[PDB]
């Protein structure tokens, strides 16, 4: 896979010349988001089951059709394959937002998405609906400043939910 | 763009918008002189409709400069006038003469009526006028049938109908409509199917197998596997493409069973370390590891998971997932 | 099917070998006697109605109870002598054309391969088979190199129905 | 398509037999039997609204998220292409019964609905859930053991047919499968 | 079937019978919660 | 696989209640004929290789040009893998005997069987008629008095008749 | 056919969202600035055939030997399909820049067109070369920053759509990449 | 994989008879021309890679853009694995020289390689150049007089270019 520094070199050698210094301040901007990138990974990698608890808890709430009697997910393993399903989109974009793009998103997990859900006959309705209900519940986790200085980052709130809706386009 | 209930419709996002979206009919029992940009939209909406999209530049439209202008008084359009270009060295040089006759039968259908042919029988009534009747008798086959004469009222233009349960066809012929329909940026030559000097359903469109039908577009929609029947009465091989069936005891011993369709790999990513290993990057042998790509599988419910694993670590794009 | 040439092409590919002065010599040994083994494969089409009825009798002289006892295993009748007469021919067959491509391809392809099955299921002996190829064995009626490349692919038949 | 009376005759056909006296006992028996099934099969076809009826909103009182905004009968073309993708294929196995051949339901729907399904984004579950509402919807008719409307026919015991149509729409439910 | 224990004020009381086979209903003395999940609280 | 019991759950899982009272004594039915279940796979599997070669040598009498060199059935790989699958039914009927369904007969041998005989070309209307044989042999195997005592166990010949017909109608 | 008035109608049917007044104020941000692009539409649409005019001219000059034997671009025919290979998807680039969604040029053009360029040949390499040319190519009309010509506009910044042009000509190279 | 030997047995086995006079001297006919065949493929593996590089260095000179940096031949680790295609085909045709037909030809190599090509995004017109490129100097060695006895060898010279003719149009 390729990242954020690969792309601007995969366009230095698929365009074939050497570097403009204006490809070289444009990663400064990179590294200005450069430690701001860090501690939001640490607003996500340590409250990775409180997401998809939080959640999960709402989700059968207001959509009650899961839990019923011939619904989806019924039986136990089905029931743990939600979880094993609503953590790996929020664990990619995990692996997307210490990237800097989407490549390494779509190599392993979004390819192949919208016909796997449709061969099982899961539904392309409620699958968005667990990236909405986690979507919503890390732009107030990730929007606190407990342990780090004080600032703008409002780049990369519009980049981690520039993400999931990435994710929620690629599936419906 | 994909999406099957994005917005409530399953097949604008098929890549049939505007086939869809036009209806293409002619208003005047005549056409009226003076003006001359009514009636020559309706002119290059067929030489695209018919031609399926093909180029045709002004260079052999002045070659064909009499057909359209016998259209405007003194035929009709849909039933003389694409006849008529039906009739051309234009239309004999694309899907007449480059290519074998059930090639031509089946790249017909899709021209005139708008539907792919099922099984042998459709193709028997077509190829019983060509070796008896020549090849003007071939071409007005279709427009005096039954299958030419209700669809179309004649001041319409024939266009695409092989999705719909009026149109009562099969339900192969869906699957081997979207072989056929590629979007509206193909032709019959810009198809990886079949080019202009193949053939696009040689065995699946007799034997009435339906496919994988893959929304075109899509990650990885660059595949198609070869072909080559196996047994030993047909002296045939094995090791081509995955069966179609999936019978057995590794039938229902993981479940429910499953056929992939791999795009493709390459020799960067098969390590689990980002790269390639430097060194001779072969074994002595000098094949792939996958040696050739477009690969397909079969496997049950119970591991699909390391198997959607093992691809996607290892740079292939999946096209689809059906159920066998 | 393995040939010599089917054989040498296999250990090149193996190797990603291109056909090297070792894989020359494996080919060139299968003309210096592809001239003493199409003259027996012609000789033996040549002699078959006298050999396949000649030795479908020397099972029954050996084997009377063939003849005698009832049942549809056995020659016994005349559809059942018939059928007698064809399975020789089958075999005698297959070993004419191990002598075109020189080696044992098209009698393990076509009549070794499945053949426990059909014995043990329709109740037919193996040993009805041996007495049957070395008649053939000796009285072909050939001599010399030509008589060494018969001999060879009739007792591969042999062995492999012992 | 193939008749029951035609499955015979390529019977006798690569066995290069004429007809015999023995395999015409089947056929025989099925003429006499033949006005049973001609008591069946009218009022399969004349309760048929109420069996698309309740093919469809008896299976969304048991998954009501098709009808939420974003499923897959949301919309009021998928409201009513699901009233329509009903009743024709319980059209197409009153044709089959008559032959007795399930070919006719093979080569004209069963063969490629399933690939079209999960391009067209439909759950095969929900399917079938929809198709065994029709199943036993249908094997009281044959009966005269249905509760709202009860009909005319004589006196008997169909249960050898009313098996049949329960072979077929396994069958048909397999084939979504 | 069987009478449902001595109810205290216990708010689900297992619905009865139910139809052509059937059974099984969680009620709330009238009013049939059974599986909605009303605690339905995200934190942004 | 399922058996008749593995029914009634399955078809009341999805339905969501228990286990109806009306139903069950339909299955303790089902338990007075255990024992006319299992002398009756017992009467087929120790005649289960005398039913298969007395079935295709009356095949090859009939149709001379599958033994005929060219024919489908004409080498000993293809005389062995013919004789394979005459076997393969008598065993899977067999199992749809004991067990009280058709569905491991038409799951794990009848799905693609007539579709695996078009792909390589044998003639898919014959197999139907040695499997009557078959049908044949072994109906007419299990009205024997001899072993067991004798009652009527008409109704169990017609289930072992049944999936002999289904397996005529799979394969054309 | 999605456009930015209606972008947010097929967002906010799956919240069966009645649209009051806060998430409107983007399409009150897109009527109170759309004139800045109607005014680069006739910026657009006028100077159009001049855009491709250097696009294949401007790749023969460093990629050279398309037009040599064993080339893509060697014949009349194969230059001229050529010509019409670029104006066709700069037509399709300026329908998406009026309508404010990226519908067009992915429902029509590139729903198929990376099998299209594979099943002939088309240098993907070669034919992104063209539109990076016809990239820049497309901007100077709209920022007026042109070495010839200069269009007679209003001065405001017009930053948030002349990037947005190739914020569609960045997808009309995700499949053919 | 079938030799020219093995063809003719396998036709004649499928009709169920033995080989006729007028195809052992068929047969004959070509063994008396094997030190032909043997002094064919002896030309063209000892030169076997100064035909290849050759063929590459002729090739890259005449088209460009293979060389070209944003290339499809561009780089080092995809100029090896075109070195590597046109090296297993000169060694796959000359397989299907010493065999006599060319059944081992196309399903070792050419089955679905133009479908494979096609998943690349290689331009498939060139690589067709290149063994046409291949065949003409694998025939102006096969001509060469050089060490040999001289005769006529021109019909083995026209089925080795049938050879590379049947490679370089399943390709594009
Ligand atoms: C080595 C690992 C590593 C980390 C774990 C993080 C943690 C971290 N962040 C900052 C530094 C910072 N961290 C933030 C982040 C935030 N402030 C906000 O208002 C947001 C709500 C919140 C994001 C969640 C900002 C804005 C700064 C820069 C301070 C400033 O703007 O003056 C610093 C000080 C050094 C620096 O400026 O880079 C450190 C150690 N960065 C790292 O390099
Ligand atoms: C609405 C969407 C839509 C499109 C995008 C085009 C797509 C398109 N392009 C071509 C066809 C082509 N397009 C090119 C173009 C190029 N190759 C290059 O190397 C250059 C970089 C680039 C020019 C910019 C070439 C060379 C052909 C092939 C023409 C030929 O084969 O002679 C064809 C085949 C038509 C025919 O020949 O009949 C089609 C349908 N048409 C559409 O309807
Ligand atoms: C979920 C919401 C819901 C409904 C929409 C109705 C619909 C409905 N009807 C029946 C069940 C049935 N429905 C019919 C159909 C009819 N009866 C007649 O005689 C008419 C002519 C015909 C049109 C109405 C029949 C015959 C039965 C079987 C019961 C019987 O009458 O014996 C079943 C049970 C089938 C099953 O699921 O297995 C359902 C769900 N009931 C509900 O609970
Ligand atoms: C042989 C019979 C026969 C059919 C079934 C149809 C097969 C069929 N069904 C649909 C199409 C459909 N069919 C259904 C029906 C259903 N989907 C569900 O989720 C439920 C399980 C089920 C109702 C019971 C729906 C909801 C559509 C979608 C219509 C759309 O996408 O616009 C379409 C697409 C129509 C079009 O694109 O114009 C076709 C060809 N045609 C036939 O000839
Ligand atoms: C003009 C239209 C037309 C029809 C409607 C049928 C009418 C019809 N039904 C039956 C006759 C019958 N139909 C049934 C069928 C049934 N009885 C039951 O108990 C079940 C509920 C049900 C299906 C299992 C039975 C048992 C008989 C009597 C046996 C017989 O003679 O066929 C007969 C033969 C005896 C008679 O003359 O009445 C006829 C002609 N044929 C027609 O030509
Ligand atoms: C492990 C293998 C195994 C079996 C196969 C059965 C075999 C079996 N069957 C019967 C007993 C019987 N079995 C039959 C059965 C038949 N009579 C017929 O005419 C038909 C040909 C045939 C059915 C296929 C009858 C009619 C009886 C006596 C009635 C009865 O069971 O009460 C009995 C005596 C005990 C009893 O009466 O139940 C036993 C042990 N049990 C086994 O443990
Ligand atoms: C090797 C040969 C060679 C060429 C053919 C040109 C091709 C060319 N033209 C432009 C770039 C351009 N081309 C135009 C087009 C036009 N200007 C107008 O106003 C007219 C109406 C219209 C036809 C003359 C415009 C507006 C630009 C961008 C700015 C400019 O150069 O004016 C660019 C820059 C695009 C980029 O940055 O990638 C290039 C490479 N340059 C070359 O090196
Ligand atoms: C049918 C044809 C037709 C049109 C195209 C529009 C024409 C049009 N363009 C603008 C107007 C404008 N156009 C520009 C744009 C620019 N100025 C620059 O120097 C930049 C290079 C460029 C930015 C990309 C600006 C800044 C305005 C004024 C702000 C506005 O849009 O109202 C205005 C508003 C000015 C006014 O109120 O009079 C109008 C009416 N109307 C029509 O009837
Ligand atoms: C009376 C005069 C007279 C000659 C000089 C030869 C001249 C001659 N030499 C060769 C051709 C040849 N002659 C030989 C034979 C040999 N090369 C060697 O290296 C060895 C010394 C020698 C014995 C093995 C070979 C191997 C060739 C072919 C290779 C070559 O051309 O170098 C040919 C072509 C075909 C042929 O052999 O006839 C001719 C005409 N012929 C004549 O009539
Ligand atoms: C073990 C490896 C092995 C070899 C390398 C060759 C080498 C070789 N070639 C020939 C013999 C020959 N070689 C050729 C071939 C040619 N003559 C020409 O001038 C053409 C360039 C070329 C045609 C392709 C001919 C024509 C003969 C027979 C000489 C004659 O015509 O009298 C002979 C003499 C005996 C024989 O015919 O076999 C030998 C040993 N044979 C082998 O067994
Ligand atoms: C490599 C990373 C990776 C991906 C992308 C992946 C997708 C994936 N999801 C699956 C199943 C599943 N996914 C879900 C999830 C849901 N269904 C719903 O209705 C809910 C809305 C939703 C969230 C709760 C369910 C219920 C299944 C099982 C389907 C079934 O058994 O019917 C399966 C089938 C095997 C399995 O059960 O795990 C795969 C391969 N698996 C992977 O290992
Ligand atoms: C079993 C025998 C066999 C077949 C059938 C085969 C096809 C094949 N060709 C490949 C690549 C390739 N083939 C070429 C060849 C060319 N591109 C050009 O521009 C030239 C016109 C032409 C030859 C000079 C190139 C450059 C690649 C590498 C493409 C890539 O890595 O993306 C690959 C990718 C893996 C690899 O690097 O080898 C396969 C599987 N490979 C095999 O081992
Ligand atoms: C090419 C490879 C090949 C072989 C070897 C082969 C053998 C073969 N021999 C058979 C029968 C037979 N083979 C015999 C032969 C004999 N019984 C005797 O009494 C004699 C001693 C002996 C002759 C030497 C008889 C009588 C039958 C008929 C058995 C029956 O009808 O049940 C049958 C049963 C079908 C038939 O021919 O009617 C097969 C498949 N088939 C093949 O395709
Ligand atoms: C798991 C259970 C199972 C099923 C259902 C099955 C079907 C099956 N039958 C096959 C072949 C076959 N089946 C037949 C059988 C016949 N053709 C005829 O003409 C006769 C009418 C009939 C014999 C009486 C023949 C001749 C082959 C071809 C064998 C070959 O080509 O090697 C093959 C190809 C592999 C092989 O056996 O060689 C499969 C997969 N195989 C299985 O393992």
């Amino acid at each position: 896979m390729l990242d954020a520094f690969a792309k601007v070199v995969a366009q230095a050698d698929a365009r074939g010349e050497f570097l403009s210094n204006t490809q070289i301040d444009a990663l400064s901007k990179m590294v200005k988001e450069g430690n701001q990138r860090l501690d939001i990974v640490n607003k996500v990698t340590s409250n990775a089951s409180a997401i998809v608890t939080n959640s999960a808890r709402a989700l059968f709430a207001e959509q009650p059709q899961l839990i019923q009697p011939g619904g989806n997910a019924y039986t136990s393993r089905r029931m743990a394959a939600c979880l094993r399903d609503m953590e790996i989109v929020l664990r990619y974009v995990s692996y997307a937002m210490i990237a800097g793009d989407s490549s390494v998103l779509d190599d392993r997990c979004l390819n192949g998405l919208r016909e796997t859900y449709q061969a099982l006959g899961t539904p392309g309705s409620s699958v968005a609906v667990a990236i909405q209900k986690m979507k919503d519940a890390s732009v107030a986790l990730a929007n606190d400043t407990t342990g780090t200085p004080i600032g703008d980052c409002s780049s990369l709130v519009a980049e981690l939910a520039g993400y999931f809706d990435r994710a929620a386009v690629s599936v419906v | 763009r994909l999406g099957t209930v994005s917005g409530n419709s399953s097949l604008d996002k098929l890549g049939l918008d505007k086939f869809l979206s036009e209806s293409n009919r002619a208003y005047t029992p005549r056409a009226q002189p003076g003006f001359s940009s009514e009636y020559e939209q309706i002119i290059s909406a067929t030489y695209k409709q018919l031609f399926g999209n093909a180029y045709i530049m002004d260079s052999e439209r002045a070659e064909m400069a009499k057909q359209e202008s016998m259209f405007r008084d003194g035929q009709l359009t849909l039933k003389d006038f694409c006849r008529a270009l039906a009739k051309t060295e234009q239309y004999k040089k694309r899907f007449f003469d480059s290519r074998p006759l059930y090639g031509a039968i089946e790249l017909n259908f899709k021209n005139i009526l708008g539907r792919t042919p099922d099984g042998l029988e459709h193709y028997r009534a077509k190829s019983a006028v060509y070796d008896t009747k020549g090849y003007e008798a071939f071409v007005d086959a279709f427009f005096d049938d039954g299958e030419y004469d209700e669809v179309y009222d004649d001041y319409t233009v024939p266009f695409y109908r092989g999705y719909k349960t009026e149109a009562n066809l099969s339900m192969a012929a869906f699957t081997h409509f979207f072989r056929m329909v590629r979007g509206s940026s193909t032709s019959d030559k810009a198809n990886p199917n079949s080019m202009q000097k193949d053939i696009p359903l040689n065995y699946y469109g007799i034997t009435k197998t339906p496919l994988a039908v893959i929304a075109p577009g899509a990650a990885g929609t660059a595949y198609t596997e070869s072909f080559a029947g196996t047994g030993s009465w047909q002296s045939g091989r094995a090791g081509l493409n995955a069966a179609r069936v999936a019978l057995g005891v590794p039938a229902t011993a993981n479940g429910k069973s499953f056929r992939v369709e791999v795009t493709g790999y390459t020799q960067p990513g098969f390590g689990i370390t980002a790269g390639t290993a430097v060194g001779k990057l072969y074994k002595a042998n000098k094949l792939s590891r996958y040696p050739r790509s477009n690969k397909s599988y079969v496997v049950g419910f119970d591991e699909l998971t390391p198997l959607y694993q093992r691809i996607t670590k290892n740079g292939g794009t999946i096209a689809s997932i059906t159920p066998l | 099917m393995k040939t010599p040439i089917t054989e040498a092409i296999a250990t090149a590919d193996n190797q990603g070998r291109f056909l090297s002065n070792t894989e020359l010599q494996a080919v060139n040994g299968r003309y210096q006697r592809a001239t003493a083994s199409l003259t027996a494969a012609k000789a033996l089409t040549g002699s078959a109605q006298r050999l396949i009825t000649g030795a479908a009798q020397a099972v029954y002289n050996k084997f009377p109870y063939t003849t005698q006892m009832p049942g549809p295993a056995y020659a016994s009748s005349a559809i059942g002598k018939a059928k007698c007469a064809r399975d020789i021919g089958y075999y005698l067959r297959m070993v004419t054309y191990c002598l075109v491509v020189g080696g044992t391809g098209p009698m393990d392809e076509y009549l070794v391969a499945g053949l426990e099955e059909i014995n043990r299921s329709f109740d037919l002996s193996p040993s009805w088979y041996i007495e049957a190829l070395q008649y053939i064995k000796n009285s072909h009626g050939l001599s010399g190199q030509v008589a060494n490349e018969a001999n060879a692919y009739i007792d591969y038949a042999i062995n492999t129905l012992s | 398509m193939l008749d029951a009376f035609s499955r015979v005759v390529v019977n006798s056909d690569a066995k290069a037999a004429y007809v015999g006296g023995s395999d015409l006992q089947a056929l025989k028996s099925f003429i006499a039997d033949g006005n049973k099934r001609l008591d069946a099969v009218n009022s399969i076809v004349s309760n048929a609204s109420c069996m698309v009826s309740d093919a469809v909103s008896g299976m969304i009182c048991e998954n009501p998220g098709l009808i939420s905004p974003g499923g897959n009968c949301y919309t009021n073309r998928r409201m009513a292409a699901c009233l329509r993708d009903g009743e024709i294929i319980l059209r197409y196995v009153s044709y089959a019964l008559l032959a007795g051949d399930a070919s006719v339901l093979e080569d004209r729907c069963l063969n490629g609905l399933k690939e079209t399904y999960i391009a067209l984004g439909v759950p095969t579950n929900s399917s079938i859930r929809a198709v065994s509402i029709m199943k036993a919807q249908a094997v009281a008719f044959i009966t005269n053991t249905a509760t709202e409307r009860k009909m005319s026919f004589a006196a008997g015991d169909c249960t050898s047919l009313a098996s049949e149509v329960a072979s077929y729409f396994d069958r048909v439910g397999a084939a979504i499968s | 079937p069987a009478l449902p224990f001595p109810v205290p004020k216990g708010d689900v009381t297992t619905t009865m019978v139910t139809d052509p086979t059937t059974g099984r209903l969680k009620l709330e003395f009238k009013v049939d919660g059974a599986a909605v999940s009303a605690y339905s609280d995200p934190r942004a």
